[PDB]
């Protein structure tokens, strides 16, 4: 491309000049033809559109349809002249109100999360240095056009995609755009055919770390690499969450059951003499009755509680559905640079006294140190402290050393921080040795030298410290320091040095050589005028001190987090734009590649055979670079993923990261992506859940992600997985509890229509049960502990393990709900008989009972009743049925605490929220029963005490039966009882 | 999913097993429910209800009962016999159950005092019930006027109190029916009524009512209110209240408790 062209081929394509750049008029014409040099802003969506989205969903749509059916039934009944149709309006209004309030709550959650995340993004206008027709001036970066000649220096953002024309020690930070952790040299020479690896292209929005550069703008705005990544992420479609899919499946179950029951009882009603329209109204009533009213609120509150628990650990979700996805995640695709690692070059390994020492690389210094007693170590520390020119920024004493800011390149910064963390007071030690000569680094020499004066006033000797590339240091240095002895290199130290250097380089680490040479007093006395111009001082015959190597190390919690994720059965895959050697080293360090795992290259090296001879199934680990990934089809990619459990993708473009995520999803897995840079944003959007670092994350990554780790603690992923699994189980329990009470709410209406008994349960009391008395107990089940080691289980099968399944639905509806219905009808008949209405007289009584023209209807004793007196008796029936349901729901909430364990094992009172909810439910029931005015306000009656007692044996039966069922499950695993009766 | 070998994700033998389990579950629960109902019915007293929580005061009904859109509404034309033929027929049908033949199962009563019966001395382990005959209504019995005063524009209305087991209206004096205009006509005088029996009282020996098992032949005592100064071609509202010490008629949620209110128009 433009890098592969020449300056002769350029200077004509862009109508520009290499020395003077563009004319001002032509630059203005180009700025008119193409937009300003700025990425297009996301149009986004309006707040009312987001609210309308919150009003959507599977359960929301079911509730909207139920309300519409209520309104249609009301219209039909009004057309037929029927009255007392306020029940339809009450049901529709309750459904609409629950949907709208839940949507408001969810929108408020998203608004708070957006504010919290955007509280860390800040904007500052940028500027560039442009040369136009000869004149050099500081112009706004947005006014840059293709062909504009620009100059950048250290500390300056790269203002566009630029082909380098001149450069003197120019280094850039490509860790966000690419995956490269080390600073990258920019030179005016082509070193590759792809624009993402050649050294003569600087990238828009990257930082020039050091040096100066000159070049021509070749891309602008959305035409840049970062703009193209933004366009690529824009085309990625966000799929539905696993919890949304589960909710839709469960809504389908409810719809099917509602249709079946409605059709059956429509046929029954037609057979028993009802008119077609009356039977149709019965059908619609049953279909509406099957739709739960408060379940949406319960689910929203449970998800909000889990989100609050995560947010207490600095883990912020953008939507409530994201609190579950980590629990179901089976594959994590992890970015390396800045996500698994700290994105900071740190001292890792030292080679002195013929031993490879390991340094503490954790940002909090919570790891193991190395031996610091040898005089060789003392000399090495002196050399690496005196041969540093980096300095900490002033007023930074209290800031932790790894996070401090120093003025200098990455190598000198890492060495200065190492000195401050091991020697202590690095600059205070430096000032004790005044510098009397200094040769800065240069590529012709590839070393840095400085001559100091010893701190001790007794010693007039001058110390000459030297650091540089290990081969350049060892071409000099005819002596080595081992345990305080200055032995020469009798080829044994040469071979050992070569072995250590090769091992350290193969660990993906950049190695530096350090040496020293004390200058004798008789030939170099105090006041000697050392001259860099003439090289009077000796530059050879030095004493080699040691080798220091550097890497971008993992974050402190990352290795244990990866180990716990792999223990939870989650496959961890590294997807990075960095180089394969560094990628493999970091993957081994963090536990992605386990100890003993080998690649085909490793096996070939071990067996001294060609790589293609090795059997691919003998290699547990695998490293695939982007070049091979390009020449791979989906079949080969799937085969590699299935063949090698421990996979590392290195040198991977954002498009290839997206491809890997799509392949894993196509295989059937729920995939989580963790990243921080712009190169992760398309994969973050494609992922089932995207997790971005709060501090290290870019704006694109944080906008693409669903979950933000505010403190960049990777161990929060483990908490997310655990909380997702816990909320899945607790939502299962809560939904079972909510669904159980629907059957005793509907059976009285079915009996009222078929057997023509006076109505046992009213719409208002049903609404009170649904929305007032049971929501708190249902929500309290979200505080249940796990009944097993939840983090040692495998990820659930998305196709097999549904949130709501046939055993759960059947149990809740037709065993516990059936018992509750029987309790309610027992109380109903008891209260009728004790007030003068025997059950057989109750059968078929409804038309006379509801006849407003009958004011002397006779009961079983011959007593004559008015319509008002019978209506108050009907309200009493409402109240006894309500209290029966409440008493049985107490036992239901007690038995729904566990699915396998006993109540005695789990603890009756260890969920104080659940205990408080039970007390609150009983208190509200008592208030509704015995507050004055209730009979005429909400048709609740002050029932007698013995009608509280009647359903209690049924509640005890519920508890005992569920305990026996769970005992049978625990005692006979794998039996028919476990297969059928467990849920 | 409805595969032949595996019908809705479960084999045929497994379906038999789970179906038998559900059948056993529902049979057991149905048996428990039936046993509960049996225990309840064995604890229920056959003569006296356990509670009368909704029957503190008796309701009051009217004959003939014609209902409009908000309550009782009676309208007829004096010149048109077909307008009150149905009303007179309703009154005749109601009084059919008060003939001496219909009242053979009851006895003469003359005490004017509560008929307190603590033993079962009537035929077939029952209690005596007092006898009320249509001829006690005199000019409103259908004899010698089979129109009940409707032809002459002086209609008879039968007021009946709802019977409650062991309810006592008050023994200081007999409960009495009082009928008046709900809102007094401006130019006209108050309602003039003539009552059968005299003063519109129910004798105290019709109380207490002991239920239908103890008194299967019981008949509610009747009071006939004959209206005498109803204006013609005018809409009037008439309320007939029961005046007794233990009867209340101030229930805002039951307009039939202790009283009966009907709309009446007599066209000409
Ligand atoms: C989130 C959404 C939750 C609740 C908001 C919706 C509340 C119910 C929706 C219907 C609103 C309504 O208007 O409902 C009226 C009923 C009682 O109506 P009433 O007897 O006073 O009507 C008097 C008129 N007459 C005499 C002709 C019958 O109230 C009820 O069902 C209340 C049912 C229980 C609601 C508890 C909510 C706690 C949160
Ligand atoms: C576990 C927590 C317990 C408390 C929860 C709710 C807190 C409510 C606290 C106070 C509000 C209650 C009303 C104000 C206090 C005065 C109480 C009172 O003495 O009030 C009487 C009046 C008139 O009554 P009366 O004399 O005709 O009744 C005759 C009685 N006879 C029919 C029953 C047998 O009642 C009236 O004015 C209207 C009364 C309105 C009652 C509430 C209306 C809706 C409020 C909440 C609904 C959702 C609850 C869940
Ligand atoms: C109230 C409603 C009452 C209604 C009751 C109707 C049900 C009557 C009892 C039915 C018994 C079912 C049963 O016996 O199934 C036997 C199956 C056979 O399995 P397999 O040989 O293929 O296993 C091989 C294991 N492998 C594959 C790992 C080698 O499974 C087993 O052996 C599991 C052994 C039994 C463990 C569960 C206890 C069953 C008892 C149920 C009665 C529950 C209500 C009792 C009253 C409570 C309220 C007072
Ligand atoms: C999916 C499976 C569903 C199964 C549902 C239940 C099926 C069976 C339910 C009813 C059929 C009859 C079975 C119960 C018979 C009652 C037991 C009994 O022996 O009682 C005796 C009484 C007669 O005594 P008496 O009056 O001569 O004594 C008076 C004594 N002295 C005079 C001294 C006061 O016989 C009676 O009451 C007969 C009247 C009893 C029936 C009342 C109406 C029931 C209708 C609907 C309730 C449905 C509830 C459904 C709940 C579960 C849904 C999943
Ligand atoms: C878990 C912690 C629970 C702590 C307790 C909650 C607070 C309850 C305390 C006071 C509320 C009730 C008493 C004040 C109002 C009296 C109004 C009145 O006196 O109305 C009378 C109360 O009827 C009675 O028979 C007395 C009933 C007393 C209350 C019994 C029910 C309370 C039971 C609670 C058990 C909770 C624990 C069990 C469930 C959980 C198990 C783990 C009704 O009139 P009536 O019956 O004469 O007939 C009516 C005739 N008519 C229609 C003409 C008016
Ligand atoms: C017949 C009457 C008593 C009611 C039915 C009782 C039911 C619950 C009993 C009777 C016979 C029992 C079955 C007998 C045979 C089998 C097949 C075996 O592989 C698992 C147990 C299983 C599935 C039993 C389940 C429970 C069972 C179905
Ligand atoms: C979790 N679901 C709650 C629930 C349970 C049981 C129900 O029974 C129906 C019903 C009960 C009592 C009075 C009236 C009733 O229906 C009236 C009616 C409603 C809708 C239509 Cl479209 C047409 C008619 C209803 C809701
Ligand atoms: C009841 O009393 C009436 C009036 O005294 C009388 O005519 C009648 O014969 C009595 N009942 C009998 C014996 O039928
Ligand atoms: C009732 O009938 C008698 C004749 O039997 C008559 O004397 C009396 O006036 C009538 N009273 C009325 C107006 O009902
Ligand atoms: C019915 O009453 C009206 C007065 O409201 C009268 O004009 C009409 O003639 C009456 N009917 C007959 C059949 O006379
Ligand atoms: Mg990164």
């Amino acid at each position: 491309n433009d890098h592969q062209l020449s300056v002769a081929e350029l200077e004509q394509k862009y109508q520009t000049s290499a020395t003077k750049g563009l004319s001002a008029s032509l630059a203005a014409e180009l700025l008119l033809r193409d937009g300003p040099n700025a990425l297009r802003p996301p149009r986004g969506t309006p707040e009312y559109v987001k609210f309308a989205r919150q009003l959507a969903g599977g359960l929301q749509c079911l509730m909207w349809v139920a309300a519409a059916i209520c309104l249609i039934a009301f219209a039909i009944q009004a057309s037929e002249g029927d009255l007392t149709t306020d029940d339809n309006l009450y049901l529709a209004l309750a459904l609409i109100a629950v949907v709208v309030v839940t949507g408001c709550f969810g929108y408020y959650q998203e608004f708070k999360s957006t504010n919290i995340i955007a509280s860390f993004k800040n904007l500052v206008p940028q500027q560039a240095t442009v040369i136009r027709d000869g004149d050099k001036f500081q112009i706004n970066a947005d006014q840059l056009v293709v062909g504009d000649l620009v100059e950048m220096k250290g500390g300056d953002r790269v203002p566009a995609d630029i082909r380098i024309l001149q450069a003197q020690g120019c280094k850039v930070d490509n860790s966000s755009l690419t995956g490269e952790s080390e600073p990258q040299t920019r030179s005016p020479e082509c070193t590759h055919e792809s624009p993402l690896e050649t050294r003569n292209i600087a990238f828009f929005s990257t930082m020039c770390l050091e040096g100066t550069a000159q070049g021509l703008v070749v891309n602008t705005g959305d035409r840049t690499i970062i703009g193209r990544i933004a366009s690529l992420a824009s085309g990625v479609e966000n799929e539905k969450t696993p919890i949304a899919i589960e909710i839709e499946h469960f809504v389908d179950i409810i719809a099917g059951l509602a249709i079946l029951f409605g059709a059956t009882f429509f046929i029954v009603a037609m057979c028993i003499g009802y008119t077609f329209l009356r039977a149709m109204v019965f059908f619609m009533a049953i279909v509406v009755a099957y739709v739960p009213e408060g379940l949406l609120a319960t689910v929203t509150v449970c998800l909000s509680l889990t989100a609050k628990r995560l947010a207490s650990k600095n883990c912020v979700v953008k939507n409530l559905e994201a609190v579950e996805t980590l629990g179901s995640t089976s594959v994590i695709c992890s970015d390396k640079t800045g996500t698994l690692t700290q994105n900071r070059m740190t001292v890792s390994h030292l080679w002195f006294d013929n031993h490879i020492h390991s340094a503490d690389t954790t940002e909090d210094q919570s790891g193991q140190t190395f031996d610091q007693s040898s005089e060789t170590w003392r000399a090495l520390c002196r050399v690496l402290t005196l041969c540093n020119r980096a300095a900490f920024k002033s007023g930074q004493d209290a800031v932790p050393v790894p996070k401090r800011i120093v003025i200098g390149d990455a190598s000198e910064t890492a060495l200065l921080k190492f000195s401050e963390l091991t020697l202590g007071n690095a600059m205070g030690y430096r000032e004790r040795f005044p510098k009397v000569c200094e040769i800065p680094f240069n590529s012709t020499n590839k070393f840095q030298l400085s001559i100091h004066t010893l701190e001790d006033p007794r010693d007039p000797r001058h110390v000459l410290v030297m650091k540089g590339a290990p081969e350049r240091v060892l071409e000099r240095c005819s002596s080595i320091l081992i345990k305080g002895q200055e032995l020469p290199l009798d080829e044994q130290w040469r071979e050992a040095f070569q072995t250590a250097y090769l091992s350290l380089g193969g660990l993906g680490e950049r190695v530096l050589g350090f040496c020293q040479l004390y200058l004798s007093e008789k030939d170099y006395p105090p006041g000697y005028a050392f001259d860099v111009e003439a090289m009077n001082f000796p530059t050879s015959g030095l004493c080699f001190a040691g080798l220091v190597s550097m890497i971008d190390p993992p974050r402190a919690t990352v290795p244990d987090a990866v180990l716990k994720c792999r223990t939870a059965g989650i496959r961890v895959i590294m997807v990075t734009g960095d180089h394969p050697i560094t990628a493999k080293a970091i993957a081994a360090s963090v536990g992605i590649i386990s100890e003993g795992s080998e690649t085909v290259e490793d096996i070939a090296a071990r067996l001294r055979v060609p790589v293609d001879q090795v059997n691919r199934k003998d290699a547990r680990a695998c490293v695939i670079n982007g070049m091979q990934l390009k020449d791979m089809d989906p079949s080969e990619l799937v085969e590699a993923l299935r063949t090698h459990p421990e996979m590392v993708f290195a040198r991977t473009s954002p498009q290839q990261k997206l491809v890997i995520v799509e392949s894993c999803q196509r295989l059937g897995a729920i995939v989580a992506v963790t990243g921080d840079g712009v190169n992760d944003s398309p994969a973050l959007k494609k992922a089932d859940i995207g997790v971005a670092m709060g501090i290290a994350g870019s704006d694109a990554a944080k906008n693409a992600a669903d979950m933000i780790l505010l403190d960049d603690n990777f161990a929060s992923i483990v908490t997310g997985v655990e909380q997702g699994r816990l909320i899945f189980d607790n939502l299962k329990k809560s939904i079972a509890y909510t669904l159980t009470k629907n059957i005793p709410e509907l059976t009285p209406y079915l009996i009222y229509i078929t057997v023509s008994v006076p109505l046992p349960l009213g719409c208002i009391t049903i609404l009170f049960i649904e929305l007032c008395t049971d929501i708190f107990p249902s929500v309290s089940l979200a505080y249940e502990k796990a009944e097993s080691d939840i983090m040692h289980l495998r990820p659930r099968n998305p196709k097999r393990d549904r949130l709501v399944n046939e055993p759960l639905a059947a149990y809740s509806y037709f065993q516990i709900g059936a018992i509750q219905s029987f309790a309610g009808f027992t109380d109903y008949f008891t209260a009728m008989a004790q007030e003068g209405w025997f059950p057989l007289l109750c059968v078929g009584l409804r038309p006379q009972w509801e006849n407003h023209h009958l004011q002397d209807l006779q009961d079983s004793y011959g007593q004559e009743w008015t319509f008002g007196q019978r209506l108050y008796q009907q309200y009493t029936c409402y109240t006894v049925f309500f209290i029966s349901i409440e008493m049985c729901q107490i036992a239901d909430v007690l038995i729904r605490k566990t699915r396998r364990l006993s109540a005695f094992q789990q603890g009756f009172f260890r969920n104080r929220i659940l205990v408080i909810a039970i007390v609150f439910q009983v208190c509200i029931g008592c208030f509704l029963c015995y507050c004055p005015g209730m009979p005429n306000i909400f048709n609740f009656m002050p029932i007698r005490f013995q009608w509280w007692l009647v359903p209690m044996p049924f509640s005890l039966l519920i508890f005992v039966y569920d305990e026996i069922r769970k005992l049978g499950v625990r005692c006979c695993p794998g039996s028919w009882w476990d297969q059928e009766l467990y849920y | 999913n409805p595969d032949t070998g595996q019908m809705l994700g479960r084999t045929l033998s497994r379906w038999v097993w789970i179906s038998l389990y559900y059948v056993a579950f529902y049979v057991v629960m149905s048996g428990i429910f039936a046993l509960c109902i049996y225990v309840l019915m064995r604890t229920i007293d056959p003569y006296t209800p356990d509670y009368q929580d909704q029957l503190k005061s008796p309701g009051v009904t009217l004959r003939p009962d014609v209902y409009g859109e908000k309550g009782l509404d009676i309208s007829y034309n004096v010149s048109d016999s077909t307008t009150w033929a149905g009303l007179a027929h309703t009154l005749h049908r109601f009084l059919a159950g008060y003939s001496p033949a219909a009242q053979e199962g009851s006895i003469n009563c003359t005490s004017e005092k509560y008929f307190f019966q603590e033993s079962f001395l009537a035929p077939n382990h029952t209690k005596f019930s007092c006898k009320f005959t249509a001829d006690m209504l005199q000019n409103c019995s259908g004899r010698p006027d089979p129109t009940f005063g409707f032809a002459e524009g002086k209609p008879c209305f039968i007021i009946k109190m709802n019977r409650i087991v062991k309810f006592l209206p008050g023994n200081s004096t007999a409960p009495r029916v009082d009928c008046a205009f709900l809102d007094q006509p401006r130019d006209g005088p108050p309602l003039q009524v003539e009552y059968f029996p005299a003063n519109g009282t129910y004798s105290l020996h019709y109380f207490p009512y002991y239920g239908k098992k103890a008194q299967p032949h019981y008949s509610n005592p009747l009071v006939a209110a004959k209206l005498l100064n109803v204006p013609r071609n005018r809409d009037v509202v008439i309320v007939c209240k029961i005046l007794a010490e233990h009867v209340s008629f101030d229930n805002p949620h039951d307009p039939y408790e202790g009283k009966v209110e009907f709309k009446l128009k007599i066209q000409k």
